[PDB]
Order: structure tokens, then C-alpha cells, then sequence
């Protein structure tokens, strides 16, 4: 994988030029975001539980997904989504802390879709669900880390659809 | 179910099935009308028996239906009821079976960790099957109560 | 009773291994479904690719005769 | 994946050495698993 | 003074070998790679 | 996999049902052959080797595929086929006494065509002994489990054709 | 061969070649026109040498030919000494190879279920072998029936 | 895999034959041909080392292979080729010994171009070392085996491309 | 770096950050602006330290600089100059990130086999990239020079 | 492990010495008596069965150790005992051809005594069928290697008891 | 030797010895006195090769006796004309075991840790083990010069 | 492992207290000397294998440990013996940067020393080059770091002996 600085430092690593200014303006710009990360990240790992609580409660939930005939139905599947959903959670905050969706590309959407596809689970309502931590984490953060929270769940909405 | 249990272990040593296995089987297969009317019982009885273990799992936690109860309010409680009607459901899909693993694949392994993410209480959650094995119990016959009595206090294990 | 059908190759960029190693990077292989969750995790652990898989054996209805 | 396990008798974990060359290739298994027919020890011998 | 066989052995190192299958390299080195299998890990120490 | 009992149990869990008359019309049915499925296994069982042989002897051996050139050629080759087969009658075993053809289909038919497509094995062959020996199970059984016998090895001779 | 297992070997450490497995390869070519002449020798032999072997087997055993005997017939006899000539013919192969290595593939791994499913004295292919190496060893120099008889004994060892 | 006596034997089981004068001949070509490759063979297990030192140097290093960009760039990277060198060598000296390019067939070649895709590898780099090899081979090796060393060399070559 | 390593054992063990890991991390962001300024003066001197520790290294062994040494040409002296500049480059990468890891999979490991190929001396590049190091620091405050020397001697103990 | 040459090749080096005339002796004795010692292992590895059977017979069966309360009696500990009397016989062959007793120092007499001293083995039993196997190894090699093959046997039932 | 590298392989698969085995062993008990003969030249030529080796070696690169050499002074070449000597004894043993089962125990195992610990250049060894083959070959036959050769090339192929 | 910090912890958690005015002072004590441990410890990382190589010479090599007969003969030997001086070097840093010899017990002490009576190490020398390694060690860190650095060297020697 990789984060903010060592993205630049590969990418200019791979053109061989040493650290310009426009390199050090764009570490510049990941350090002045430092503190609100961390923050965020902490928040996040506090209130872990709570969040994918409200965001099944929200999206997946009170539906036929949890009935006879959903994926979601029995103690088995809704433990694997909701193993699932806490493993979006960790990650996102892994991406959020790196500023990098490189650990998600390698560790979260590498063949999970066609893995989904195999198993039969929604990829529709996994995505839902997903936009429901969303909310959640940008409604815990506040405005500090709400943009930098959201960007990187969007980022696995997208990949996985 | 026996059969599935059986099979399962003759294809993993490899062998034929065993002359206890095929003992086991004969006695199932003789089993098996009674524990059809058992099953039969029960599923007649399935309102009644939910309702009264219910209200012994009321009387025995007020707090479950209290404010800070997981089962607070009439939707929360009425969700408690179907998941007792799922767990009879269940139980009698074991009975006739004669075994506990469509039991298991559909609703105890990861019970804990799902009254986990629900809060919900799963001593509660056992407390009510129990309250609903003394209703079931007070509709049948004292072998068949014996025998519906192994799946419930087996259910009881499984929320532990 | 469900055995996945899985494809990858798992790249070694820490060693440089002077013996063999082909079939240990490129390889296909089934593997059952509980322990799929963590040969995938580690996978993506060690920079490999998740090229393809597959559900081969178990039905896609599953919630009985499954859990065995 | 794909090589057979071997005896290693690694030497890092400090003390590992003597315990691996110990547990395999000094000591052997005793306590044969079948409990049906014990051996009542009386008989070392095949005189005839 | 001491001899190779006083250092750690001369006779582990040799003992121990490698084995990956080979897929499509014959019945024989498939058989030897899998009763080395057996050999290790239920140990049946005659090999087979 | 699953036998009679359990394709019924989960017919009816996907609907979120309790069994009802039909349902206990099929268990019924299956019970009321329990025994002879008992007694045929045990026959079965007792004359594995013996069924093997008489059908290698009807449909294999004295042929080309016995001489070289074959591919029932050389004692590696010959206990292969002769492995699978005994795989085959076991199997077969196994599906009647459960009353189900899942088994066959999770643990014998999974792939078994390509696999023979790639080393060259003779489907029709192979199809010509599971028949011989679906003819000698018939014969050893009687008639009070000689269809349920032979249901599952037309089954596997489907699946494999 | 002899290549074949030096190389496998050589192979298995990840290294070259070293001089201890290249003077048994150099052995191994120098042998070679001589192992070529033994296997010619017995190929133009092949069918005295069948016909004699069968016959000790047939003094030594007569009860495979009697009424309970594997080899109770005239087509079964003739079976068994097609059999006697695979195993000839394997015999050579691998006196030319230098190293048993095809035979192994070829009829001795998994010969155990073709004699034991047909339901054949091993004992008695044993004692067919045996004369077949004795018919053999008529025919040769002692280097050359001493270097058939190692691999005639090897077959002798492995039916075994 | 096969020498070129296995090979023969093989193919004569095939059709359960006795060997015949036309094998003789080609066994005799073999037994006649088992010095010279026994000589050669000990000169490159002298000078691998060397041989890698020229042919790299002939056809890879002092490139934009070599540099940052490239898929030899990195010390991990230059290793890696350098042990496929390594590794092309010495399974052509094992077929050239063997006198058949089966091994070649069975511990190279097999998925060798489906990783190379993968990973991002030159082949056309890879195939140019290899002909650099053999070019020194030839060299070193003499007018007796330069051609029986220079088949194997080609035969990798072509199977890569 | 710190973020990776720490998140590599927490996603080992499959957990979510611990107290340490997280001060660890904090006083790492704290630690950044003094780690940019220290690469950035670096970066900023490059060249000088690039030529006065190719000098300080030939002047310590010239016989990398002799007929039967590895440096004989005005572009072979330039390989060894382009290698210093780079394992500098790789010294400001290292000081930016807060350990080494982009530098071992960049330049340290299979850098043994790298120059052993190449048939160069190992130590003559330790000592190489220790003259750097002087040069290095001689463009640095006290404390900037400490943190800069301590990725310098990192790359001096990977060397060898 | 080693055999006579490297024995002596060792026993030389911890010296520091050049090997002379007396180590070149020894090594031609080890030389000239190669031949009988091949011939005694092939027709061992012949016989090897044959020398189980009868050793079994004439040494251990037939008595109280394979009636009930016996160590030998069960299958199971009869198979394990033939077992160990293959072993004890394929090791003996072993140590023949390499012309040392180390191998069996090491691969087979190491803790071997308290091990049947746990498990209640025979260890008198033991060693008669260790002289049986010895007796009927020097009637089958013959004189040229009986001596020598009886050596061993003679080392390993000292070694035992 | 070679009775250590045909009794490994039967160890690892627990069978008897395979007549490849035996006749390779015959291939070399039959060259056994031709084999003292040679290793006799060798160790009667001791310290009149080495010296040769020496000259050869520092003509091809003097460096090593160069001031920044690893052998300068006296006591440093005697200590590589040592080693020298220590290579041709282990050549001698490889010649009369027939393998190099004690060159490898001995002397190239953990060579390549050590010679880097010492920073002595081992292409440098390399050269001057192959100046002893060279005054080695210039003392013997032919064919026993192309069989100590063999030894000679897997020393100076396993010490690179 | 513990260094002075875990160890006050964890003696006052035994206790359950909080920490009082002699915790703090053994805290200052510790805090107050961490820049010098610190900076001992980056110059023997950089210093490493200099200062084996110079212990090596004064103590072990040039006598009977490394000639014929010496534990310390053999390449195999002497890479065994100078990878255990690096494991050595390590922990001492380790030790000296803990503040605590807690780590040497647990990670090199326990098994070592009836481990080199097994295999036959002199354990007298081992000591002997150990404390030439701390010599050359105090030598190189200066007064400041010289006794802080020793200390942990004679707690391995007189764990060694
Ligand atoms: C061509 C000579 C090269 C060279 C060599 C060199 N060696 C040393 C020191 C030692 N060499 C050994 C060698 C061995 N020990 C063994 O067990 C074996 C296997 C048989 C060998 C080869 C040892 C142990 C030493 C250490 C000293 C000792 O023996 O007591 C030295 C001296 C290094 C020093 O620091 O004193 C040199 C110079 N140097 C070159 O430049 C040549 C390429
Ligand atoms: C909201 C939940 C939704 C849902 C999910 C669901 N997922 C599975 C199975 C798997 N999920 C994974 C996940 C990962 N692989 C990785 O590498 C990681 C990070 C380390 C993750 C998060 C995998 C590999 C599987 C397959 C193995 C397993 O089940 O653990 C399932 C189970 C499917 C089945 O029953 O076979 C479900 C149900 N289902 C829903 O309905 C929701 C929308
Ligand atoms: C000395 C003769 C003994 C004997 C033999 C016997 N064999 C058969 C039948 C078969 N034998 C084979 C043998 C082989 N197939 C191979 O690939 C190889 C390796 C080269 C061998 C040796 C086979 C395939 C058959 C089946 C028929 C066929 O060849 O197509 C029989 C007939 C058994 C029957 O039931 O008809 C006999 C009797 N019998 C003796 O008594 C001797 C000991
Ligand atoms: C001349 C060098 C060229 C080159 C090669 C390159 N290869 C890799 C990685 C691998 N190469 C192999 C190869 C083999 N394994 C085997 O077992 C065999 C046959 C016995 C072969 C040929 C494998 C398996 C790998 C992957 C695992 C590993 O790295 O060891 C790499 C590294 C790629 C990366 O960084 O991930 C390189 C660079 N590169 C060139 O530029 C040359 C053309
Ligand atoms: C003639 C045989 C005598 C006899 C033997 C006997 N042995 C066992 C069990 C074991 N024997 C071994 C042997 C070895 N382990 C080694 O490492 C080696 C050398 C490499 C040897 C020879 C072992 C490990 C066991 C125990 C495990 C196992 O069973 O494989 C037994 C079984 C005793 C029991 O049931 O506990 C017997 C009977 N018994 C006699 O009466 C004969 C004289
Ligand atoms: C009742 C005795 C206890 C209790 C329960 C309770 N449950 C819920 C909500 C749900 N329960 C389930 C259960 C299952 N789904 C399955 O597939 C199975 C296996 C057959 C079971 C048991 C599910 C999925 C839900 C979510 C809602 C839905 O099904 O759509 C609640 C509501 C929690 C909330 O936050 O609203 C409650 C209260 N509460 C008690 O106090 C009792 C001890
Ligand atoms: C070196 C100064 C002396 C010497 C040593 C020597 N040691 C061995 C072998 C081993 N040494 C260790 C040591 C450790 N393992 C650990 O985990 C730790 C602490 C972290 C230590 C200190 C072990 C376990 C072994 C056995 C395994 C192995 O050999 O690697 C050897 C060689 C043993 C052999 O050849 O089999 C040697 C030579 N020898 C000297 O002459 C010095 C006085
Ligand atoms: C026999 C009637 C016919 C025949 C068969 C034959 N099969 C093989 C090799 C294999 N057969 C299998 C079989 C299975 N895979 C499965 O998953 C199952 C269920 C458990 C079965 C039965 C496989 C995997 C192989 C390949 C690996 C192996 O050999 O075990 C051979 C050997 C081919 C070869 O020499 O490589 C043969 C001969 N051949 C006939 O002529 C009959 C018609
Ligand atoms: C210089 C102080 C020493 C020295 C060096 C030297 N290097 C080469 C050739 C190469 N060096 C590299 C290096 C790297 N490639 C990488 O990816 C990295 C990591 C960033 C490094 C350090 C490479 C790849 C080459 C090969 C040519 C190329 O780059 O394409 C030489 C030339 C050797 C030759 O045979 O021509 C030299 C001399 N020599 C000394 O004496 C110094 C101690
Ligand atoms: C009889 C129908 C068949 C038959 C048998 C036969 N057996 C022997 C000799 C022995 N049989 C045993 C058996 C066992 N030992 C055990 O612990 C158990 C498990 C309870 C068994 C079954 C043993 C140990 C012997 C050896 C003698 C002894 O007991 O001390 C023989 C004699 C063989 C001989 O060479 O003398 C025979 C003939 N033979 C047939 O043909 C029938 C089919």
C-alpha cells in the first residue's frame, strides 16, 4: 500500500527527481491536516460498535434481507455482514489515517465483488450499508474530518459497484 | 439430522457405515412417526406456548421491558415474540430431524455475537426458552416432554 | 461442505528467494469455506492478487446442510 | 504452500535448539494409543 | 581436539530435504513427496 | 450435502415455515423405506470387491483399454480406475441411503468431466462400469431396493455423460 | 534413469551437478553398450525364454493350473504367459535404462490390487519371475546374467 | 521428467514393444555424445558466476531497464532478474545433460509467461539474457557442445515467446 | 513507515489501534516538521555532498581508483557517483518517513547480491555513504544534524 | 552418520594431517572388500520378507508372547513388532554397505532401550530375533559377505541389550 | 563420500539400496587404488604447488598485495598461502572419497559469512584456487588430470 | 519483557497504588540518563560489525579454537560462532536500552548455557570474547555510556558462566 508521503515519495521515486517544490507543497498539505485525522480516527474507534449499529439499524435491518429468503437471514450471514461492516469500518479509518485508498484498493476491494457475486451477497445493500457508516462517522466527527471521512467510503462505494 | 451426522462420518474415515451407525439409523427411522405428532403438537400449540413463555419471561425480567431494556416498548417486545416463534420453529425442525444441526446453521452459532450487536441479552434470551419449554412441555405426553425437552435444554446450552 | 475455487499470485518483496518458489507465487487451489477468510486475508496481506474464485461445491441457497 | 514439513531444530528462540532436538530425534512415542489390551509386562522372554 | 561430527552434527543437514511435488513429474517423486508427508507429520518413522 | 429430511427442512426454513401436511407426508414417505435402504447398504457393503470385480470383468477388462495404448493400461492406471470405481459404489451407497442426490453432485460430479477430459479418461468406459455395476447391485439387492439402488447410478451416469 | 534420479537429486538442493554424480554417469554411459547388448540378447530370446519359464512355473505350482487356480485353462495360461512377457519386457527396459525407474510405473506400484481384484498368486508370478530369470541366466555371460538377475531379483522383491 | 532413454523407453511401452535396432541407434548416439556433456557441464558450474557477470552486462544493465522506471530499477528488483538468470542457466545445463528439453517444459515454462504478465516483466529482456547466455556458452564450451548447449537456450527462448 | 508497521500488527492481530500505537503515531506527527526540515536542507545542498563524499571515499581507498579497480573510467566513476546520489536520495526518503522501509525495498534488500554481481566492494560503499554522512551533517544545525546522521549510519549498518 | 572413507577423511582433518599411507590402506581395504558387500545387500533386499517370516517363526511365535497377555499379541502390536524387525533389518543392511556402526548409533539404538522399557517390550525377545535374522542372512548371502553382514546384527543386539 | 550420498537417498526413502546404487558404488570401490595413486602425486607436490598457485594468483591481480590489500605483509600472504594449502588437502580428501560430502562439511559452509567478516575478496579466492588446478593438472596424466580437475572446478564453483 | 518504567508499574500494580514519590523518583532516575543510552546505542548499530570483528581478533582467533580441533574451526563453526557475537551485540543494545537486564534473561539466557555444554561450545572463551566485545564497546561509546553499557555485558557473562 501506501500513504500521502510515501505516494510522493514513490512517485517521484519512479521519475528519479529529487523533492521539489511542489512535492514539499503537497506534504505540506497532508501535515497541516495532521491533528483532524487522528481525531477523527480516534472518535471512530471509540464509538466502532455504535456505528454500525445505527447503520444496520438504518439500511439493512427491519427488511427482507433479514427474513427467510435473504442473505442477511440467520445468525451465520448477519454475522458476516456484520463482520463485514466493522472490516469497511477499520479500513476506512486506515484509509482516512493514510490518506491513501491504496490500502483499500490492496486490502478491501481485491476481488471482494466477484467474491460477493460467488456468495450471493447484495452488493446494492452492501453499499447502502456503507453510505450508512457514511453518515454516521460524518456526523460523529464533525466538520473538522466530515469531507476526508466521506471521501474514502465513497471510494468503497465505488469500488464496489 | 442422525442421517446427515452418520454419513458425514463414514465419508470422512473413509468406510462404510458402522453397524452402531446403522443401529442408530434403525432407531431413528422408528422414532420418526413419533416424533412427526410431536412436532405436530407443538406446531399446533406454537401461539399459545409463545404467549405464555413470554409472560413468564416478563414476570421473571421487568427490565427487559423496562427503559433501559433491550425489549422496551410494544415493537421491541413483538420482536421478541417473533424471535421465540423462529426458536420454535427451529426446535421443532430439530425434533424431527432427530439431531441439532439445522438448528445450529440457522440460528445458534453467532447468536452471541448477535445479541452483541443488538445489546440484547442472551441469559434473558435463555430465560424465555425456558419459560417456552415448561409451555411446551405442559402440552405432551411424558416421553415426547422428555424428548421435546433435550432440543429446548440443548437450545439453553447453545445461549451459554 | 463449500470449498472455494481460488487463483492468485502472491508476490515476495521482502526475501528474494534463491530456490524455486514458482508454485508457491502462482498457484490454484480449493480451499473450504472456513478457512477461505483468512487464506484471502493473508493474501491481501502480503501484496498478492485475488485473480479469481470460485464457489464450486456448495449451493448459493445455503442456511441448511452448510454449517457441517 | 508447497513443500513438505521437515524437523528443523531452529536455533533463535533462545533455548529452542536443545527443546526441538529434544521433543524429535531423542525422545520417541510412548503410550500407544488403544486401551484395549494392556501389556501385562510379565514375559520378556521367548524360551521354548 | 574435536571433529566435524562434534559441532552440530554433520547428519541434520543432510537428512533433511526439500519437497515441492512437482506437478506433471511422475508417479514415483509424487509418491516419495507424499510418504514424506505421512513421515512428518503422522510419523510413522518406517515411512510408510 | 442433504438427504430427504433436510431438503425438506430447508424447502421450508427459505419460507420461514412451519412443517405442515405435506411435508409430513414426504417424511413419511422416506421413513417408510428406511430399512430396506438399511438392508441393501449392508448388502452392498458386504459385496463391495465382488461387484467391482464382476463388473470390470463384463465392461473393462479383455478390451484395448487393457492393452497399451489404453488408458486402463499398466497397475498404476488399472487401480486408479478400479479406486474410482470403488469411489463410485460407495458414493452410490452413501446417496441411497440418504435419499438424495446432493452428495453425488458435491463430492463425485464436481469437476470429475473435465478432470477426465484432461487425462484422457474414457467417459464412455467409465459410464459402461458404473452401469455393469448398477446392473450387479440390482441383482444382489432384490427387488425391494433395486430401483432405489439404480436411481443414483443412472444419476452418477448423467452426470457424467 | 540414472540421469533422471541424479538430476532429480541434484535438482531437489537447487545446485549444480557435483563430481560424486558425474563418475556414476560417466559409469553409466561407459556401461551402456553393454546393457544394449544384454537387452538385444534377451529380446531374441523372448519366446523360449517364456515358454521355458512357464513351464518351471507350471512343475513348481501346478495348482494354479488345477480346476481352483487362477490360470485354470488354456486362454488362462495363455494370459499368464502374456504376463510373463510384460514382465520380460520390463526387464530388459530397465537393464537398458541402467536404473529401475520406468519399471516402478510400468507394473510393480499398484500390482498388489491387479493380482489381489484378479484374485492371482503373487507367490506364483514371483516363482514364474524367478524361472524366467533362470532361463535367462542360461543364456548369458556371468557379468551379463549376473547384471539381468540384479533387476530379475528386484522384480523378484518388489511383487513382494 | 525424461532423458532421451526414458523418452525412448516410454514411447516403445506405449505400443509394448522389445526395443528394436532404430532405438539402438539412438541409445548408441547418446552413449556416444556422454562425455562431451559431462566435460561441458563442469566448465559452467565453474564460471555461472561469470557467464551472468557478461551476459547481464551484453544485454540488460546500462539501460533504461536499469533505471528508475524500469523493471530492473531497485536492488529487490536487479536480484530477482539476476536469480531468473541464474535459474535459466542451470535448468539449461540440466536439459543439456539430460538431453531433452521435457524438464525445461515441466519447471519453467509452466505458467512462467502467465506470472511474467502478472508481475510486469520484459520478456522480450528476458529473452534477449538468454540469447546472450547461450552466445557465451557457445563461446566458452568449444565446437563440440556448442550446439547441443545452444538448442536449450533457443528452446527457452521460444517457449517465453 | 511508523503508521504502516503499527497498522501491520494491528490488522495481524485484527484489531483496532492501541494507546501506544496511537501516542506513538502522535509524537511521530509531532516530530514531522523538524524531519521535513532536516530532508529539505538535504535536498536542498545535494550535490555538494554528492561530490565531497566521492572524494573523501577515493581519497580514503584509491585503489577503487587503480587499474584493477572497479571505478576506472570518467563513466564508471560516474556509476559510483549516480549510486551515491542515490542512496542520498533514499537518506532524505527515510528521514521524510519516519523509518526505513522504503529504503530497504528500494536499495537494502538484495543490494548484497546487487554488488556481488557487480563484484564491488561492499565496504568501500559503507564508507562511501560514512563520507557522505560528514559532508552531510557539515550543512546542518546540531540537532538537524543528529537526525540526519541517524538515517545516514541506518544506511552505513544496512550496507553491511 | 558416516561410512569408512569419510570416517577416515574425518578422523585425518581433526588432525590437520594429509592423508598418507596408512589412511590410502585403509581406504584400499574398504575397496577391495566393495563387491560382496552389495551382493549380500541386493540378496537381502530380495529376501527381506522371506528373513522376517522366518525369524518370526523361529524366534519369537509360537510362544507365550503371542498368546493373550503377551506384548506380541494383538494385530496391532504384531504388526508393530514386524515392523521394527523390517527396521532393525533394512538399518543392519545399511550399516553392511557403509561399513560403520554410526548409523545405527544414531538413527536406530538412540533411546530405543528406555522406549521399550516404557512400552514393555521384550528386549531378550528382541534379540533372538535379531540372531535369527542374522542366522538366516548368513545362509542367504553366503560366504562372501556373512561375516560381515553378521557384524552389525551382532552391534545392534549388544547395543539393545 | 559416495556410500554417504547413496545411503541418504535410501534413508529418505526408507527402502533398500536400488541397483544403481550398487553399481555406482562399483564404478567407484573399482577406481579406488587408481584414486590413492592419484591423491599421492598430489600430497607429494604439496608445498610445491602452492607456491606455484601463489605466483600465478598475484600476477593476475597484485592488488591483494597491495598496500590496501587484505594479504599485504608477510604474515598475510603466509596466511593466504595457508589457506591455499588448506583448499588442496580438502581437493586431496574430495579425490579419495569420491564425493564432496568432506570439501563441504569442511570448507565451503558458511565460507561465503566468514570471507565477509574477514573482507577477503572471494573472486580473488576463486582465481587462486583455479592456479592450483592448473599446477595441479601440469603434474598428472590425462584422465587423472581431468579427475582431479573435476574436484578443482566444484571447489572454484562452490566458493563464488 | 519489562524495562525500568514496565517494572515500576508493574510492582506497584501488584500492590495496586498509585504511584507515590519513590515511583517518580525512580522514573526521574531513569529519565534523566535516556539521551545517553540512546546515543550508545546508535553508535554500536553503527559500530556493529567493526566491534566484532575486533573482538573476534583479540579473543578468539590466531590460537587452538581456530585450527584444527577448535570449536571455532570450520567455516560452519566460525559463521555459528561470530552470528552468536551479533546476537550477543544485539541484545546488549537491547538491555542497555531498556534499562533492564529482563530481556536478556528471557531472550538469551534461559537454555544457553546447558545448550553450549550439549554442543560442545567453550563457554570460557564465549565469556572471554564477550568481554573483549565490552571493551571495545566502552571504548567506542566514551565515559558517559561506558559503565550503563558494561553493566549488561557482565550481567551476560556472568549469566554464561
Ligand atoms: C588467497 C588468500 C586470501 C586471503 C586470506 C586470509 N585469511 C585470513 C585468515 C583466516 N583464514 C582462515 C581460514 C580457514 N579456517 C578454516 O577452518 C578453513 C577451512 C579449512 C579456512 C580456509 C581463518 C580461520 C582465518 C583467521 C586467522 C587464523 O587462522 O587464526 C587472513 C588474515 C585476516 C586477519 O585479519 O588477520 C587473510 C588475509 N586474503 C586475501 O587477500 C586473499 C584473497
Ligand atoms: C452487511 C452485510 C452484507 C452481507 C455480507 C456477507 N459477506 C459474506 C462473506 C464474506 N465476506 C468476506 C469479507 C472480507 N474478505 C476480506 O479479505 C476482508 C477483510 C480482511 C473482508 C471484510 C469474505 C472473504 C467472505 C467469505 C467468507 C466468510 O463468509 O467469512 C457473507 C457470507 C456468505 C455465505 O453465507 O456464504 C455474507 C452474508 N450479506 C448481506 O446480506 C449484507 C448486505
Ligand atoms: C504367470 C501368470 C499368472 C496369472 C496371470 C493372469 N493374468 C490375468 C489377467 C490380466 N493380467 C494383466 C496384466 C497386466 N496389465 C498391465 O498393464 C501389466 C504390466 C505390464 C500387467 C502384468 C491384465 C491387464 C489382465 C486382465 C486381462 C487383460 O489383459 O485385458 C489372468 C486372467 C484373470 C481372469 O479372471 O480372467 C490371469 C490368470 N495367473 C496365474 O496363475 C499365474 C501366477
Ligand atoms: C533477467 C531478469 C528479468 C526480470 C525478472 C524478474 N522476476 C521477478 C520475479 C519472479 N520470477 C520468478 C521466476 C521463477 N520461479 C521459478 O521457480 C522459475 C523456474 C524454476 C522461475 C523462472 C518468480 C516465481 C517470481 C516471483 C517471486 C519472486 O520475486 O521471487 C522479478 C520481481 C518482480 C517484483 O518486483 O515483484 C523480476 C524483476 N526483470 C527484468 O527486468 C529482466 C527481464
Ligand atoms: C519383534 C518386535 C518386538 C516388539 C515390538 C514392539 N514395538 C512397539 C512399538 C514401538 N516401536 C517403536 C520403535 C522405534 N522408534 C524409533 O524411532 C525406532 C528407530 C528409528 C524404532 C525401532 C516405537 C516408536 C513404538 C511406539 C509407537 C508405534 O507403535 O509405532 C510395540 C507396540 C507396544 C504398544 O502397543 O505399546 C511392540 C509390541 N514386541 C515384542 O514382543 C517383540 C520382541
Ligand atoms: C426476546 C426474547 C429478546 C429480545 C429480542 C430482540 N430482537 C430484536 C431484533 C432482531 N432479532 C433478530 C433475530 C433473528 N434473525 C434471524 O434470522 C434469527 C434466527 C432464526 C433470529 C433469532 C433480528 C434479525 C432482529 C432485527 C430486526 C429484524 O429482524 O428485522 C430486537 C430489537 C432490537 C432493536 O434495536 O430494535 C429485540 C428487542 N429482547 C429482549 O429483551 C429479549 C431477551
Ligand atoms: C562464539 C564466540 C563461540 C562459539 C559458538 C558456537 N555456538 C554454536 C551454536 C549455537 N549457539 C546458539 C546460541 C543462541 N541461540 C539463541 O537463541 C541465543 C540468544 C538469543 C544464543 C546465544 C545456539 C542455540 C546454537 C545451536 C544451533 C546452531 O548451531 O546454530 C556453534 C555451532 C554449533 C554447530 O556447529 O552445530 C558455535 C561454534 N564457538 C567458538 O569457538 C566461540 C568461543
Ligand atoms: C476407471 C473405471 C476408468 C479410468 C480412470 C482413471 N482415473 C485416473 C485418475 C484420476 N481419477 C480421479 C478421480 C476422482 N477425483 C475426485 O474428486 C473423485 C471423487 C473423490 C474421483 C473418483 C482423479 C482426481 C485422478 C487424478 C489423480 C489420481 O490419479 O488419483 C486414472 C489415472 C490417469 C493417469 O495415469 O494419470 C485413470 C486410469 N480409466 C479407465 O480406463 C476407466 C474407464
Ligand atoms: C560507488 C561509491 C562504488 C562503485 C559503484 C558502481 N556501481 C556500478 C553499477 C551499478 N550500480 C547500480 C546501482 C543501483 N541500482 C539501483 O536500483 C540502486 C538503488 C537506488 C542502486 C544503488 C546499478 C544498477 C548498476 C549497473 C548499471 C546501471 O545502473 O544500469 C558500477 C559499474 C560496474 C561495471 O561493471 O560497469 C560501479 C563501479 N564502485 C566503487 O568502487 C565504489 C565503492
Ligand atoms: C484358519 C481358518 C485360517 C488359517 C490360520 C492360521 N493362523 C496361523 C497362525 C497365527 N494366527 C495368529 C493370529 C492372531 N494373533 C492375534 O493376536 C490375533 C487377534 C486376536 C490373531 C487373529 C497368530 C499370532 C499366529 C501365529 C502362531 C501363534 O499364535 O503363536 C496359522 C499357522 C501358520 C504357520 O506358519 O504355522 C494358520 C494356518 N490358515 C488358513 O488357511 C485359514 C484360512
Amino acid at each position: 500500500m501506501q500513504d500521502a508521503i510515501t505516494a510522493v515519495i514513490n512517485n517521484y521515486d519512479v521519475q528519479g527527481k529529487y523533492l521539489d517544490g511542489a512535492a514539499l507543497d503537497k506534504l505540506k498539505a497532508y501535515f497541516t491536516t495532521g491533528a483532524v485525522r487522528v481525531r477523527a480516527a480516534a472518535v471512530i474507534s471509540s464509538n466502532a460498535t455504535t456505528i454500525i449499529k445505527e447503520a444496520a439499524a438504518k439500511a439493512l435491518i427491519y427488511s427482507d434481507l433479514t427474513r427467510p429468503g435473504g442473505n442477511m437471514y440467520t445468525t451465520r450471514r448477519y454475522a458476516a455482514c456484520i463482520r463485514d461492516m466493522d472490516y469497511f469500518l477499520r479500513y476506512a479509518t486506515y484509509a482516512m489515517l493514510a490518506g491513501d485508498p491504496s490500502i483499500l484498493d490492496e486490502r478491501v476491494l481485491n476481488g471482494l465483488k466477484e467474491t460477493y457475486n460467488s456468495l450471493g451477497v447484495p452488493i446494492a445493500a452492501t453499499v447502502g450499508g456503507i453510505q450508512a457508516m457514511k453518515e454516521v462517522v460524518g456526523g460523529l466527527v464533525g466538520p473538522d474530518a466530515a469531507k476526508e471521512a466521506s471521501i474514502y467510503f465513497d471510494y468503497l462505494s465505488s469500488g464496489l459497484s | 439430522s442422525v442421517l446427515t451426522k452418520a454419513i458425514v462420518n463414514a465419508d470422512a474415515e473413509a468406510r462404510y457405515l458402522s453397524p452402531g451407525e446403522l443401529d442408530r439409523i434403525k432407531s431413528f427411522v422408528a422414532s420418526g412417526e413419533r416424533r412427526l405428532r410431536i412436532a405436530q403438537t407443538l406446531t399446533e400449540a406454537r401461539e399459545r406456548i409463545v404467549k405464555q413463555a413470554g409472560d413468564q419471561l416478563f414476570q421473571i425480567r421487568p427490565d427487559v421491558v423496562s427503559p433501559g431494556g433491550n425489549a422496551y416498548g410494544e415493537k421491541m417486545t413483538a420482536l421478541c415474540l417473533r424471535d421465540l416463534d423462529y426458536y420454535l420453529r427451529l426446535v421443532t425442525y430439530g425434533i424431527v430431524a432427530g439431531d441439532v444441526t439445522p438448528i445450529e446453521e440457522i440460528g445458534i452459532i453467532g447468536v452471541k455475537e448477535m445479541y452483541n450487536s443488538l445489546q440484547t441479552p442472551i441469559p434473558a434470551v435463555a430465560e424465555g426458552v425456558r419459560a417456552m419449554k415448561n409451555v411446551a412441555t405442559s402440552l405432551l405426553s411424558g416421553d415426547d416432554a422428555a424428548e421435546a425437552g433435550f432440543y429446548f435444554d440443548y437450545l439453553v446450552g447453545a445461549m451459554q | 461442505s463449500r470449498y472455494f475455487k481460488v487463483t492468485a499470485c502472491i508476490p515476495s518483496l521482502k526475501r528474494v528467494r534463491t530456490g524455486r518458489e514458482l508454485q508457491n507465487t502462482f498457484f490454484t487451489k480449493l480451499v473450504p469455506y472456513e478457512n477461505w477468510f483468512t487464506e484471502q486475508q493473508r493474501i491481501q496481506k502480503a501484496g498478492g492478487k485475488v485473480l479469481s474464485v470460485k464457489l464450486f461445491t456448495g449451493v448459493q441457497g445455503a442456511n441448511t446442510g452448510v454449517g457441517a | 504452500e508447497d513443500i513438505v514439513p521437515y524437523r528443523r531444530y531452529p536455533t533463535l528462540p533462545a533455548g529452542n535448539y536443545r527443546a526441538s532436538v529434544r521433543v524429535n530425534d531423542e525422545e520417541l512415542i510412548s503410550q500407544s494409543w488403544s486401551s484395549l489390551s494392556p501389556t501385562y509386562t510379565g514375559y520378556q522372554y521367548v524360551t521354548r | 581436539g574435536q571433529s566435524v561430527e562434534v559441532g552440530v552434527g554433520t547428519l541434520r543437514r543432510q537428512l533433511e530435504h526439500i519437497y515441492r511435488i512437482a506437478p506433471d513429474a511422475t508417479r514415483s517423486e509424487k509418491d516419495v513427496a507424499i510418504n514424506a508427508i505421512y513421515r512428518q507429520v503422522l510419523d510413522v518413522f518406517a515411512g510408510i
